[PDB]
Formats: C-alpha cells, structure tokens, sequence
C-alpha cells in the first residue's frame, strides 16, 4: 500500500494565476502518478499521465512535474473553466491510491448579495407544514451569515442552508436558507424576517414580510 | 471514439444485491485492465476493484472485499460488479475505467443504499427592475429530481441548490430563476420537475 498526500485541501486564486498542487508518495512510485480534473456532479477527465505528460485535447495551460516523491501539477494562466477538485492518483502498485482532492475556487472582486424573502406558497399551507424560503443572489465570497427573526426572536436548528456550485459565466456562489414551521406554530406570529450579514455589506440588511399581508 | 457504459444503478434495502455493468465500445477489454471507481456523495474519488479480463485476475480495495465480485466476460466486451452485503457506507456514483493511467471512464451509476422506500416530490411555487421566482421541491427520496424552466427555454440566472436531507429522511431543493420585472406578463414561468425513481412527472406554474 502507498499513500499519496494531495496539498492544499483547497485553494482560491485569480483569472490568469498560476495555481500549483502538490502530492507527495509515502514511498518511490516511480513516474507511475496521473492528475484528473473533476467538474462537480460528472466523471473525472485525464489530465496528466506518467507524471508529466499532456492527454489529449488538455489545454496547453496544464503542466505536470516530478522531483523525488513530490509530484506538481501547474495550471500556468487560471481560466473560468478550470473551476474544478483535482486529484492525484497512483498505479505503481496495487491497490492503486487516490489523493484527497483539492477544490479549486476562482477568487474574483467582492459581490453583495441581491435578498429576497419568499412566504409560505397557499399550496404547502393547507398540507399542514410551512416553509419560509430566503433567497441571497449571486454574492462573493461564499461566508455568508443568515439569521431567522420569527416575531422578532431568533432562531436555532429550525433551519437548513444549501449553496450553488461557482457559476462558469460570472463566478458567483447563490445561498438558500429554509425555515421549517408546522401550519400552527407559523400561523401565531406576525413578523417575518430573514438577516443576512456578508463582507459586501456596509450593515446587516434585513427582508421580511408580514403573514398574508400581500 | 472509446466508449464505457455503466447500467444497472438504483436504490438497494441495506444487505441486499445490486449488478453493475461495464460496456466497453470502440476497444477489446482483452488487451486492458478495468477498474470501477465510486464516489460517496460530497467525498472523493475511491478505487473499490480491478480485473485482467484475459485471465480474470482480481484485486479489491479492503473496505469492500468479500462483499463484493468484480468479472468480466470478453466475448460481451463487458465488465460487473457483483455488490452484496451493501451497506449506507456505499451509497455512491459508481464509475468504470480502464487503463499508462485511467484515460476514458463511463458516466457513472447513482448506487443508493437505504431502507427509506420511494416517494415523489410536492412542488410548490415561491411568488415574487428584477424579480426573483422559483419552486419548492420537498419530500422526495430517492435522489434524484430533475428541475427545468419553460421545458428548457430559460436558462439564464437559474439556480437549482442541491438537495437536503431533511431530519425525516425525505430530500429538499429549491429551483429559483432571476428576471426582470418588465417580462412578467409577457412570459409565462412554469418549473418541469421529474423524479423518475417514483415515476412523478410535475409541471407548477408560477405566478404572483
């Protein structure tokens, strides 16, 4: 068995850098390390084999490099599609052994969230249960802090947060945060408030409605 | 083109048996070696097992040998793995490759082990110079749903989060697009939702 160390677990840089990821082997495999690229929710694609070989049709951008044990891939200028996890892989031996990944984040320029506050729809009522839905738009970087103000009170654990994957056009990252109510307990209290604190705004902006009220 | 086809995915009773399948096209998997490579939900990438078609010699990753079976059969130019005994632990995107490393993998296969049995989605809409409207997809299991806009035609400023697993074991997203005020009216905005693990076709349409 050997192990490949992939460092850094995860790396944020500009449009143009030139991003490096080491691995280093618990033992001599010789030029026996491949590099993938991983798009979110597809296959991996060969990057670079025998240690420093281009695949086929691989941009010109990637480069591959060996010394000792360490193994370097270079991605030279950082393109949008380049938005990735990479991982290093061994085949020296059997079992052949993957390194932990590294996520590759596009750093752009600091974008405050556009808010949007969403009411239960008049469909999920009459079922029993209800959801108060809170949309933070296209915002940058992904630190984000939304608190639920229920008839003024905040809330704890009645909540569960999701965020998109870096869009490819515009770099941005979308949050949702979801606050779930029975039909009674939502029906008792007047205010509804979703507050979101983030790096690109000046001062915590809050939206809310008022239950039913248009 | 070389080509590799996963088949035989979906939701398994813990300890029961599931068949994947590995069709290779446009190559003879005499003259290579196959791997499956799996991925557990938001993890990385795990080698689980190898095989020598010509020969039939086989190796396997140690969190999975003895339960599992990798073969091959040459004159189907086709790879299996034989998972039994499965276990929450192998809920995962199941791969085929081949191999001087992994340069063409299939697709890949959604294995999901649970006892939690079918259920399809409600879809409820979320009301709005831009506005923002979406849907409501909750209490679904398996993974996964699928979420168009205008079957398709609107695309620009979607965002489909992923899914939640809720406390009851049921799964939740929410689709929402960006538009400019101006269009409402103009467009009509319907959310084409399909889980086919339930067979449950739904189209909400969404309106102020």
């Amino acid at each position: 068995d050997i192990q490949m160390t992939q460092s850094p677990s995860s790396l944020s840089a500009s449009v143009g850098d030139r991003v490096t990821i080491t691995c280093r082997a618990s033992q001599d495999v010789n030029t026996a390390v491949a590099w993938y690229q991983q798009k979110p929710g597809k296959a991996p694609k060969l990057l670079i084999y025998s240690a420093s070989f281009l695949y086929s049709g691989v941009p010109s951008r990637f480069s591959g490099s060996r010394s000792g044990t360490d193994f370097t891939l270079t991605i030279s200028s950082l393109q949008p599609e380049d938005f990735a996890t990479y991982y290093c892989q061994q085949h020296y031996t059997t079992p052949p052994t993957f390194g932990q990944g590294t996520k590759v984040e596009i750093k752009r320029t600091v974008a405050a969230p556009s808010v949007f506050i969403f009411p239960p729809s008049d469909e999920q009522l009459k079922s029993g249960t209800a959801s108060v839905v809170c949309l933070l738009n296209n915002f940058y970087p992904r630190e984000a802090k939304v608190q639920w103000k229920v008839d003024n009170a905040l809330q704890s654990g009645n909540s569960q947060e999701s965020v998109t994957e870096q869009d490819s056009k515009d770099s941005t990252y979308s949050l949702s945060s979801t606050l779930t109510l029975s039909k009674a307990d939502y029906e008792k209290h007047k205010v509804y408030a979703c507050e979101v604190t983030h790096q690109g705004l000046s001062s915590p902006v809050t939206k809310s409605f008022n239950r039913g009220e248009c | 083109e070389v080509q590799l086809v996963e088949s035989g995915g979906g939701l398994v009773q813990p300890g029961g048996s599931l068949r994947l399948s590995c069709a290779a096209s446009g190559f003879n998997i005499k003259d290579t070696y196959i791997h499956w490579v799996r991925q557990a939900p938001g993890k990385g990438l795990e080698w689980v097992a190898r095989i020598y078609p010509t020969n039939g010699y086989t190796r396997y990753a140690d969190s999975v040998k003895g339960r599992f079976t990798i073969s091959a059969d040459t004159s189907k130019n086709t790879a299996y793995l034989q998972m039994n005994s499965l276990r929450a632990e192998d809920t995962a995107v199941y791969y085929c490759s081949r191999w001087y490393a992994m340069d063409y993998w299939g697709q890949g296969t959604l294995v999901t082990v649970s006892s939690a049995s079918t259920k399809g989605p409600s879809v409820f809409p979320l009301a709005p110079g831009t506005a923002a409207l979406g849907c409501l997809v909750k209490d679904y299991f398996p993974e996964p749903v699928t979420v168009s806009w205008n079957s398709g035609a609107l695309t620009s400023g979607v965002h489909t989060f992923p899914a939640v697993l809720q406390s009851s074991g049921l799964y939740s997203l929410s689709s929402v697009v960006t538009v400019p005020s101006s269009s409402l009216g103009t467009q009509t905005y319907i959310c084409n939702v399909n889980h086919k693990p339930s067979n449950t076709k739904v189209d909400k349409k969404v309106e102020p």
